[PDB]
């Protein structure tokens, strides 16, 4: 399948939990892992791995359709995060990606019918805080996707996203005191951020994340 | 008699491997404190029947038991260790069946022919049929070495066991069939060899797996140095001109490898007309790995002929196939080249060695890589030795300068070991003129042993040029340097106060010697005063006692309570040994 | 020339020759530790049933060798204390009980030692000086193992010896009330060292329950006497006598028993009274 | 590398 | 008493150069006085100038003694060894001997780290358990080597301002008090401080990563910079990893790789170098060939 | 407390026409000469003196009744020295991590270690401070708004008597004295108890580990008794707070009082004076 990653790279992704490392470092570190219990599985010989940050265009896709795993690796090592909480135009970016290709191969068949056996299947993992989104103007309260219609032919479709990609959410959380309570719920909480209703309206799930134990639970899941 | 039986089987099963080792090893102990037919009759069985998963113990045993073979009661009682001996043989590793074969050596070694004619033949019968290859190794090793204790039809059965056995098609009991086929005709009589061991060693050297032909070309070599002079040529020479250009290149490394020995053995006769015209086929082919194993041989193939003959043929085939191995584009086989072609100089003729070699050499100094300037220069004392010095040193006048700075140390430091014969023949007013600045930038050389050797080369030149050019040329160098702030640049300077202060001389060592040590023991770096009371240690024997009593004492006394305890102690055996207090 | 337990398993004259050899190779109380560790071999069947060992001619002339090894270092409880752990300990006083005819789970309360045979009071006296030393130095603070991480199997094994420590020091303290009544029975000569230990163990529940510091008192001053009758016959006796000092240096500040000159005049004393 | 060493 | 231990020492050198191994009751000596004289020793030890620093040997002899043809010999240069010292090689126990006589009889001289690979596991893993019991016999003399190494100073300070270590830093180290404050007298562990500081390296990221060793993290320029700029350095040394030219000079001037074993595990080729720092602190490159046999 | 003409003036030799000696300069050269700082202490006590003069009289409560025989203490004000510990916690540590006054658990110590060296850095190097919390003694709620610090230096303490390898305490002045002092104070506020704050005499005669397990007790007794601003009653007749370890329920700590007494009941043969400190009241 095609496999992205949305790195949040604001300024408050710089934060430091309790491991003395940063919070970019632990989302680098969380998608290495990905990486480890992905290749564990013998099925996944054909990955396309996928990296976008939260930085203007036409710097934004760090790695797309013509690069390979090297430069992968090369440009999620070498993140820098100084930006702004823009999650709107990042994931309508990723989002143009992907459906840009899938028009472009006619893997959607408009009028003709909806066929799933026609299928290009995506995963895209939007790790960040879960800070408040901002812009260049003052705080938003709710995340709007901006409406421009770069793509040609976005208008066929009410929403932007498709039915063969799925959104995920990693929102790290870890705290800078580590906590006396350690807890014990086998299940993953779902968070109170403003991607959570764009994820399971997409058909995801938003994994929360509070120490690096439930990040290995997270991660697995 | 059984709880020895009892501990020993719930000893065998543990964790760790330490364990087994300390009992097997002294299983010989038990075998002595308990008696001798208690052990003959149940602890070999024991032994038999019990089979280990560890190899190392298997390793411990069977040494355990070619050292135990003695305690058993003498040769007479060993045929109860024959069927677990033999019962060893059905492992699967190498080391085990190489102490297993062994031991079964030192068992045919010890032991009165009359029962080897009648116990042994059968065993070594029986296992020869065996199925499994290793006991056909076992086999033809104890074939190789029952022979000179059997009867004569005791002999021809054990040879025509051996045909049976070594005929088969599994490749490895055949390469040990070859090895002990080579120390099989070591001990047997010219007529037998002559008349059913070559023909099948030739069927044996006729197929087509490498190794054989390996095995066989050395086997070759062993029955060339036993067979006389007189029939090795009708019928095992073409056997070995015919595996000389065999496909594989293996062989022909091998029979390069073993030209020395084949050409010892044949003749000289049979070395010119046979092993010449093949050895210009072995250096002139393609393949690079034999033609530098052909250089190193051709060292000791021209060191090893007949003179009146070997004159001949250098100045004849040898020499243009060492100019074309020269020019070989591989870099390996210039570098073994160059470290075994000026040996070929004590040999030759004087006016030959120079108007052929020196060409050469001179073309191998130039050469850009490293290996086969650091041979060629190594080789320089050898060929040193038979050509004179003075056209030696006429030849190395304009290749000395890009020698002495070159990137690699070892070639600097046999120039610099070289350099005071050259200066020695060559003049002082030479070495006044362009050659003490090499020296003098020796001196302040990174590496610690180009310094070293610099220091003892201004020895060699104090002890042949003379006092006087020493205090003119060599001591205000020294002082200036000894100026310098950098620590192993005064580090350079105390080895030359020791190392000149050896010869010298006296009047010098008051008035340019001693003060410049005087004045620079203190400095704040530990090291100094540690070697200027090293120099000060050595240097007071030929020093007077008035200079030895009037500011050495003091300045060592100064030297003796400062905060580092290295020059401390020091200071305080430099006292001791000098006899100053 | 190194030597191994079952070589003097299958022949005693060597351990004899051992005993007799001037200087050895491994000394006779890591002789012990090997001995005692391969009697506490846990006896799996053929089913792997765990269960305790067998009592067949093999243990058993384990433990007589162990034993006399024990006897030819005259049953001296410093080193044999200081070399060898608690529960191997454990085992070795419970075979020198057994072996002086002494049917297990017989309340310790009278065996009246003159009435019993000489080694039978020997070897009771000997076990509960070991109980008593034991919990003593059990209430002793311990340099805590630097936590460098071992094997896993080491670690385990280890931990289920502690476990059984464990478990030997509270039958220790639930057999050691009644032990020190059998000390203070047993004081009715070289038992000094013994009376010794005794007002040790009033020290370790000397904390709670104060009045026991004044019965400590007499016993260490009852030592004192017998440390006169010694001299240098320092055989079985070893007591270190800077303890001694220490231990009646604490012993005279619970009460005045006048003699200011034969007392202490050090200003902390009276600073301390006052 | 030229060093074969079969 | 010291006299004649002196000697005994200075033979015990002259025997090692020779390329003879000792026996057990001269190692427990050795050892026994290795731990008296590395007792006393901090886990950053301020090495006065001048200083020839050295890299990994990986238990490679003939080109130790190269080394020292090189850069000195032991009385007269002063050597600082970054650890490892210890695997990968065929004459291990020789090089661990001769590093520790030198240390035992120079203590002014000879400053020896410790590496990742001299702990109890790694060393059994990786060869040296092995050449203990080929050469000495059994495995005792192993277990005072282990010993030995569990002693060894950590890190190293040259003038206040370079700072030499074996691997690299940790995100749980910030300041050089708390490497002082470590507990260094235990074996290195899996997670912490200290195994950060053997088993860490830098790498061209943005910040901490996890290394592809099983153990330790990975850091960038702007961490370096961030650890030279609170601490008042500016030069982090390190040998962890094989370079092919002996030295790198990673995070912009600020972290150095010098490895010292040249054609490591004799197979890969590599040109070693090692660092002078002289009394002016005003350093050249020695780079060097491996040994001929 | 706390150029290029002498350059060129001085490179000949190494060189002329062949390349010089070294690669470069690591940093600016040697680091300085290094400066050795030099005191007189009766100026550093008597400059001390006025200071702490002065604080006793602006800590000092308003009084002027001149009643009584004298020969008595005025009293400290409890809100003067909660001012002082409020500003002196501000002026050392201004972290806000472990700000709660209750203690953590003993692991949770080997969480913020680079703050407890902060704090042990900060002790070592201005002497004041250690005066500064005898001030903030005399006014028993007070150093309870201390404890971030008294933890902190504790920790620290701890970290050094883990890496000690010295057979005695003695071989460490700094952090012996800074051991005893810091309990000597804590027993100064009424932290703790008479009996098992009678221990620092002790601390110079000791094994490291022993100090170790000592100081280890304490923070379990302060685990169990918390050193809160309550839990001190306002005795109105002479209006001071008191805390009587009575009530409490634990009173004298069991098991710290077990420990401390086993730590005796070991070096018997040093520890024989002084075991008459520790009797039960
Ligand atoms: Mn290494
Ligand atoms: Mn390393």
């Amino acid at each position: 399948p095609i496999l992205l990653f949305l790195i949040d790279t604001s300024a408050s992704m710089n934060q430091r939990s309790h491991l003395g490392t940063t919070y970019l470092d632990t989302a680098k570190g969380a998608v290495e892992t990905f990486m480890k219990l992905r290749a564990r599985d013998p099925a996944s010989r054909g990955d396309r791995y996928m990296l976008v940050t939260f930085e203007e265009p036409p710097y934004a896709i760090k790695a797309g359709w013509k690069e390979n795993h090297a430069t992968f690796m090369n440009e999620l090592k070498n993140l820098q995060a100084e930006g702004l909480t823009t999650l709107g135009q990042s994931l309508r970016t990723a989002f143009d990606l992907l459906n840009l290709n899938r028009l472009v191969t006619g893997i959607d068949n408009y009028g003709q019918g909806r066929n799933p056996f026609f299928l290009e299947p995506a995963i895209i993992i939007t790790i960040t805080d879960g800070s408040k989104l901002t812009t260049t103007s003052g705080v938003q309260d709710e995340l709007h996707l901006p409406l421009n219609s770069p793509l040609p032919g976005s208008e066929l479709t009410k929403e932007p996203f498709r039915w063969d990609q799925r959104l995920f959410a990693l929102v790290l959380r870890l705290p800078g005191t580590m906590s006396v309570e350690s807890e014990q719920l086998t299940g993953v909480p779902l968070d109170d951020s403003a991607i959570t209703p764009m994820c399971e309206v997409t058909g995801g799930r938003s994994y929360s994340v509070c120490s690096p134990r439930m990040l290995n639970q997270c991660l697995e899941s | 008699s059984l709880y020895p039986i009892a501990v020993l089987i719930d000893e065998l099963r543990n964790e760790d491997v330490q364990l087994r080792l300390n009992s097997i090893k002294k299983l010989s102990t038990i075998a002595l404190a308990l008696g001798v037919e208690r052990t003959r009759s149940e602890l070999l069985p024991f032994l038999t029947d019990t089979i280990y998963d560890e190899d190392e113990v298997l390793l411990a045993l069977a040494e355990q038991l070619g050292t135990f073979t003695t305690l058993v009661g003498g040769p007479e009682y060993v045929h109860c260790l024959l069927p677990p001996l033999e019962s060893l043989a059905t492992v699967e590793e190498t080391v085990v069946r190489d102490k297993a074969v062994e031991s079964l050596r030192a068992i045919s070694h010890e032991h009165s022919p009359s029962d080897l004619e009648a116990h042994f033949v059968p065993l070594v019968k029986r296992l020869a049929g065996g199925d499994w290859f290793t006991s056909r190794t076992s086999a033809c090793g104890l074939f190789s070495v029952c022979y000179p204790r059997v009867s004569s039809a005791v002999k021809a059965e054990l040879r025509q066991y051996f045909r049976n056995l070594c005929s088969d098609d599994t490749p490895m009991v055949r390469r040990a069939a070859a090895s002990k086929l080579g120390e099989f005709a070591k001990v047997l009589e010219l007529d037998n060899v002559k008349s059913e061991i070559i023909p099948m060693f030739s069927n044996l050297a006729s197929d087509e797996q490498d190794s054989v032909r390996l095995l066989a070309v050395e086997a070759c070599v062993n029955i060339a140095q036993l067979l006389p002079q007189e029939d090795l040529e009708a019928l095992v020479m073409p056997t070995l001109r015919q595996a000389a250009e065999d496909k594989s290149w293996r062989v022909r490394y091998m029979v390069a490898d073993k030209f020395t020995e084949l050409q010892k053995a044949v003749g000289p006769e049979i070395t010119k007309t046979d092993l010449v015209p093949a050895f210009q086929n072995l250096m002139k082919d393609c393949e690079a790995e034999v033609r530098a194993a052909a250089s190193h041989k051709v060292k000791e193939f021209c060191e090893n002929l007949s003179a009146d003959c070997r004159e001949n043929v250098i100045m004849s085939q040898i020499l243009p196939c060492i100019k074309e191995l020269v020019s070989d584009a591989n870099q390996h086989v210039k570098s073994a080249l160059a470290s075994v072609i000026m040996g070929l100089s004590p040999i030759l003729g004087k006016d030959n060695t120079i108007e052929h070699l020196l060409p050469l050499f001179l073309a191998q100094l130039k050469d850009e890589c490293p290996e086969v300037r650091l041979n060629i220069i190594s080789n320089l004392d050898c060929v040193n030795e038979v050509i004179g010095i003075r056209q030696l040193s006429q030849s190395l006048l304009p290749a000395i300068v890009e020698l002495a700075e070159d990137a690699k140390w070892r070639v600097r430091l046999a120039i610099i070991e070289y350099m005071p014969l050259l200066a020695g023949q060559l003049g002082v007013e030479f070495f006044d003129e362009k050659l003490n600045s090499l020296c003098m930038a020796w001196l302040v050389d990174h590496v610690y042993a180009i310094r070293e050797a610099a220091t003892s080369n201004l020895k060699k030149l104090v002890e042949k040029f003379g006092k006087e050019w020493a205090h003119a040329t060599i001591i205000p160098k020294v002082l200036a340097m000894s100026g310098d702030p950098n620590y192993l640049h005064r580090m350079t300077t105390l080895f030359c106060i020791n190392v000149l202060s050896e010869v010298c001389g006296q009047d010098i060592t008051t008035k340019h010697m001693l003060p410049t040590v005087l004045r620079m023991a203190g400095d704040p770096v530990a090291n100094v005063r540690f070697n200027v009371a090293k120099s000060l240690q050595k240097i007071g024997p030929i020093l007077d006692n008035s200079t030895l009593q009037s500011e050495v004492k003091p300045i060592l006394e100064k030297l003796t309570q400062d905060q580092d305890v290295d020059v401390k102690y020091f200071a305080q055996e430099a006292l001791t040994v000098l006899s100053l207090a | 020339p190194q030597t191994c337990w079952f070589e003097f398993l299958l022949e005693e004259s060597l351990l004899e020759k051992h005993l007799r050899k001037p200087c050895p190779d491994p000394a006779p109380v890591q002789l012990i530790v090997q001995f005692l560790e391969q009697a506490s071999k846990p006896s799996v069947n053929e089913q792997n049933q765990v269960q305790p060992p067998p009592d067949n001619k093999r243990n058993r002339i384990l433990k007589l060798l162990a034993l006399k090894v024990a006897a030819h270092l005259k049953w001296d409880l410093d080193i044999l204390e200081k070399s060898l752990s608690v529960p191997v300990l454990n085992m070795l006083l419970n075979e020198l009980l057994c072996i002086s005819k002494v049917p297990p789970g017989t309340k310790h309360v009278d065996m009246d030692l003159a009435t019993l045979p000489p080694t039978t009071a020997m070897a009771v006296l000997l076990y509960n000086r070991w109980a008593i030393r034991t919990i003593v130095q059990s209430s002793f603070p311990v340099k805590q193992a630097k936590p460098g991480p071992p094997q896993l199997s080491v670690m385990n094994q280890m931990q289920q010896e502690k476990e059984l420590t464990e478990n030997i020091l509270k039958v220790l303290k639930e057999q050691a009330a009644d032990s020190i009544l059998v000390l203070e029975a047993a004081l009715k000569e070289m038992q000094c060292q013994v009376c010794y230990d005794l007002g040790a163990a009033y020290f370790q529940q000397g904390s709670t329950n104060s009045a026991v510091y004044e019965n400590a008192r007499e016993k260490f001053f009852r030592t004192k006497e017998l440390i006169a009758e010694i001299g240098s016959l320092s055989l079985h006796c070893t007591i270190d006598e800077k303890r001694l000092a220490g231990y009646c240096q604490a012993c005279d500040v619970l009460v005045p028993s006048s003699d200011s000159t034969s007392q202490q005049l050090t200003p902390y004393s009276q600073v301390h009274i006052c | 590398y030229l060093k074969q060493v079969p | 008493d010291e006299k004649v231990f002196t000697k005994e020492l200075d033979q015990w050198i002259e025997q090692l150069n020779e390329c003879k191994q000792l026996s057990e009751s001269q190692v427990k000596s050795l050892c026994e006085k290795a731990k008296e004289i590395l007792t006393k020793e901090s886990n950053v030890q301020e090495v006065r100038c001048p200083v020839t620093v050295c890299g990994d040997v990986h238990g490679q002899f003939h080109d130790l003694m190269e080394l020292f043809r090189i850069g000195g010999k032991s009385p007269d240069t002063n050597y600082l060894f970054m650890g490892d010292y210890v695997d990968r090689g065929y004459y291990s126990v020789e090089t661990v001997t001769l590093l520790v006589a030198l240390k035992v009889r120079y203590r002014e001289r000879i400053t020896i780290l410790r590496g990742n690979h001299e702990s109890r596991q790694i060393t059994q893993v990786y060869g040296f358990y092995d050449e203990c019991l080929r050469k000495y016999g059994n495995a005792n003399v192993w277990k005072y080597f282990t010993d030995l190494f569990d002693y060894l100073p950590l890190t190293a300070l040259v003038d206040g301002q370079i700072f030499c270590l074996h691997g690299g830093l940790s995100p749980s180290i910030d300041t050089l008090d708390h490497i002082r404050a470590l507990d260094r007298l235990q074996e290195v562990p899996h997670e912490g401080p200290m195994c950060d500081l053997l088993w860490s390296d830098p790498d061209d990221r943005g910040g901490w990563g996890i290394s592809p060793r099983g153990a330790g993290y990975t850091f960038g320029q702007d961490i370096s910079e961030t650890f030279n700029h609170a601490n008042g350095l500016t030069l982090v040394s390190r040998a962890h990893q094989l370079v092919m030219e002996g030295y790198n000079w990673c995070h912009d001037r600020n972290v150095v790789t010098i490895f010292s074993a040249p054609n490591y595990c004799y197979r890969c080729g590599n040109q070693a170098a090692i660092m002078e720092l002289d009394d002016t602190l005003k350093y050249s490159f020695l780079q060097f060939d491996p040994a001929p046999r | 407390g706390q150029t290029n003409r002498r350059h060129t003036a001085a490179v000949p030799g190494p060189g002329g026409i062949w390349s010089v000696f070294h690669a470069g300069v690591i940093g600016r050269g040697l680091k300085p000469p290094k400066f050795v700082q030099s005191r007189n202490q009766q100026e550093v006590i008597y400059n001390t003196q006025s200071l702490l003069s002065l604080l006793v009289h602006c800590c000092s409560a308003p009084g002027g009744t001149e009643c009584g025989e004298c020969w008595g203490a005025p009293i400290l004000s409890p809100e003067a020295a909660k001012a002082v510990a409020v500003t002196l916690v501000e002026s050392v540590c201004p972290d806000a991590a472990g700000a709660e006054l209750a203690w953590p658990p003993e692991e949770h110590a080997r969480a913020t270690v680079e703050r407890d060296l902060r704090i042990g850095r900060r002790f070592r190097e201005q002497p004041l401070l250690f005066e500064l919390l005898k001030l903030v003694a005399a006014a028993p709620p007070a150093l309870c708004y201390c404890s971030v610090l008294l933890r902190g230096l504790l920790a620290a303490l701890l970290g050094h008597w883990e890496a000690s390898r010295h057979p005695d305490t003695t071989h460490s002045p700094w952090h012996l004295e800074a051991s005893c002092t810091l309990v000597a104070v804590m027993a100064e506020g009424s932290l703790l108890p008479p009996a098992l704050g009678n221990m620092h005499e002790v601390f110079s005669q000791l094994a490291p580990f022993e100090v170790r397990l000592l100081l280890l007790s304490v923070w379990g007794f302060l685990r169990e008794h918390g050193p809160l601003p309550q839990k001190f009653i306002f005795q109105s007749e002479r209006g001071r707070f008191i805390r009587d370890f009575s009530r409490e329920g634990g009173g004298e700590g069991g098991p710290h009082l077990a420990v401390l007494h086993s730590v005796l009941h070991r070096n018997i043969d040093r520890l024989g004076l002084f075991s008459g400190r520790f009797q039960a009241p």
